[PDB]
């Protein structure tokens, strides 16, 4: 987990800026490991850079092909019912 | 300058990412105003956090778990207990405590960052002026001054989980409007500056100083004005009121040509066809949001406010009748005349205001 | 090598692009201790789109059940292919 890490490192900057450069030099680095490791989890998993939180129309083609495959079956299978039953 | 940059830029950081309700972004925030902290466990579920400085003690208990804040406690080491820290809500019997609700209904400690930064300018400029005592008092006060200045305004404290003295105006649907905020405020500019305890006298109808010996440094008495927001700010006559009691002049930076929508409306031709505008005003209209009402300055609330309630009724009503696309309508800084049909002034009654608007309305319909 | 194109196609890569850019700018910043209020706003804006495209990622699952259904579909195509 890097996400609430950055989060309150980022508050500690922002609610104490008068920590000496020490504290403020270390704490960045913290920030910098823990984005350089974000960068690196994303580099190395496959699904999490496929799926980067937006769904293009490729959802919706995806439902056209869906439901124009299963209805095509349903007509069919009814044709093959009708027929046989002679 | 780098001082005062940087103090700017904490003030922005605090401001623009105030953090989230945890019991350690509240320890924290305590801490980074100096006030002493510590943590206590009541019980296997209940935590309290300790709170204080020179005067004021605040209790903080957390169920651990819940992860809420169950109850907030305000103690005062003066000599004065009755200082009110709930909500003034006509008709709840559930005096709903301050900093509770600024803990436990916001999303974030910038409620709680604000009322505590209050509390805390308090207990530093107390001492033999005890500032507790004389903002409550001064709440009674100023409702006094109105009552024998018969001025139509209501008093309360603490309006919407924010300290302060609220001066309400009736609106037009009965509803109460914040017109005011009264409140303390450091003073950046002179920290030499004596600021005063003044009461209202029931006998000389005055503001007298009793105590001239009573005195706190760097700090004043602020009026902020309550704009429901361009059209629904308040423009003052320059010369209204002196410029050293300006706090806050909403300065328009040189880059947006934002004249007063008054001023504007001198310039551009697209009037009601039915109406020629004169302007009588010999001062510039200016934006001003805060006013020093420290000391001697008290009598000037009621001037403040006359005209702020004049400007809402007439003013900002004759300019949003004049600007919807021959009668001669003059308007002064005091008066407005519309031919010889109808005029109004700054000192008449409220009554008289809003018979002038609906004429006028009646006309430019 | 057309897989980093579509990853480049989806907004929360670019999100997290300018995010470690403005970290960039702030560890830049402080480095010469002169730290700037727009880099640590933009940071923070930023972060905050992050998260809420972090949100949107979320309501994935209907990919999945396409998924899913997609299988059945090329299972039943295979059952009455051999039928």
């Amino acid at each position: 987990e890097f996400i609430p890490h950055i989060f309150y490192s980022l508050h500690q900057i922002r609610k104490d800026p008068n920590n000496l450069s020490n504290q403020l030099e270390t704490l960045t680095g913290s920030i910098r490991h823990r984005l350089k490791l974000c960068k690196s989890l994303i580099s190395e998993n496959e699904d999490t850079k496929d799926l980067l939180s937006k769904s293009p129309s490729e959802w919706q083609d995806i439902i056209h092909q869906r439901e124009q495959e299963l209805q095509i079956k349903r007509d069919v299978l009814d044709d093959l019912y009708r027929k046989l039953q002679r | 300058s780098y001082v005062e940059t940087l103090d700017s830029m904490i003030e922005l950081f605090k401001d623009y990412k105030p953090g989230s309700i945890t019991l350690e972004n509240i320890t924290r925030l305590c801490q980074t105003l100096g006030l002493e902290s510590f943590t206590e466990e009541l019980s296997n579920e209940l935590s309290r956090l300790s709170t204080a400085s020179k005067i004021i003690v605040i209790d903080v208990d957390y169920n651990k778990k819940q992860d809420r804040i169950q109850d907030v406690k305000l103690v005062l080491a003066s000599n004065f207990d009755n200082f009110d820290y709930f909500n003034q809500r006509d008709g709840e019997h559930e005096k709903s405590n301050i900093l509770l609700n600024s803990l436990t209904k916001y999303p974030d400690l910038k409620a709680f960052h604000n009322n505590l930064k209050f509390l805390y300018l308090l207990d530093a400029y107390s001492h033999k002026l005890d500032l507790f005592k004389y903002f409550t008092e001064l709440s009674h006060y100023i409702r006094q001054c109105f009552q024998d200045n018969c001025c139509d305004f209501k008093v309360r404290t603490n309006l919407n989980d924010k300290f302060g003295i609220y001066i309400l105006t009736q609106g037009i649907n009965g509803k109460e409007v914040p017109l005011a905020k009264i409140y303390l405020e450091e003073n950046k500019s002179d920290s030499q500056y004596r600021f005063y305890e003044y009461i209202y006298s029931q006998e000389t109808k005055s503001w007298i100083n009793e105590s001239a010996e009573n005195f706190s440094n760097g700090i004043s008495l602020v009026m902020e004005i309550v704009a429901n927001a361009y059209t629904d700010l308040i423009w003052f006559p320059e010369d209204f009121i002196s410029p050293e009691l300006i706090i806050d002049k909403v300065t328009c930076s040189s880059n947006s040509s934002s004249s007063p929508p008054i001023i504007d409306l001198f310039s551009n031709n697209n009037y009601n066809s039915r109406i020629q505008l004169m302007n009588d005003f010999t001062t510039k209209l200016i934006n001003i949001k805060k006013f020093d009402i420290s000391n001697d300055n008290l009598d000037l609330i009621s001037e403040i406010l006359k005209w702020v309630q004049w400007s809402r009724i007439v003013l900002q009503n004759v300019f949003k009748l004049v600007s919807t696309p021959v009668l001669q309508l003059i308007v002064s800084e005091d008066h407005i005349i519309l031919d010889t049909i109808s005029e109004c002034n700054l000192y008449d009654d409220v009554k008289c205001w809003s018979k002038f608007i609906e004429k006028f309305q009646d006309i430019v319909s | 090598t057309n897989s980093e194109d579509k990853l480049s196609k989806v907004q929360l890569y670019e999100d997290l692009c300018r995010y470690e850019d403005t970290l960039s700018k702030l560890v830049e910043s402080v480095d010469r201790f002169k730290p700037n209020l727009d880099i640590a706003k933009d940071l923070i804006r930023t972060d905050e789109a992050l998260f809420e495209n972090v949100k949107l990622l979320a309501e994935d699952n209907i990919y999945r059940n396409l998924q899913k259904i997609d299988k059945d579909s090329e299972e039943l195509d295979s059952k009455t292919r051999k039928i």
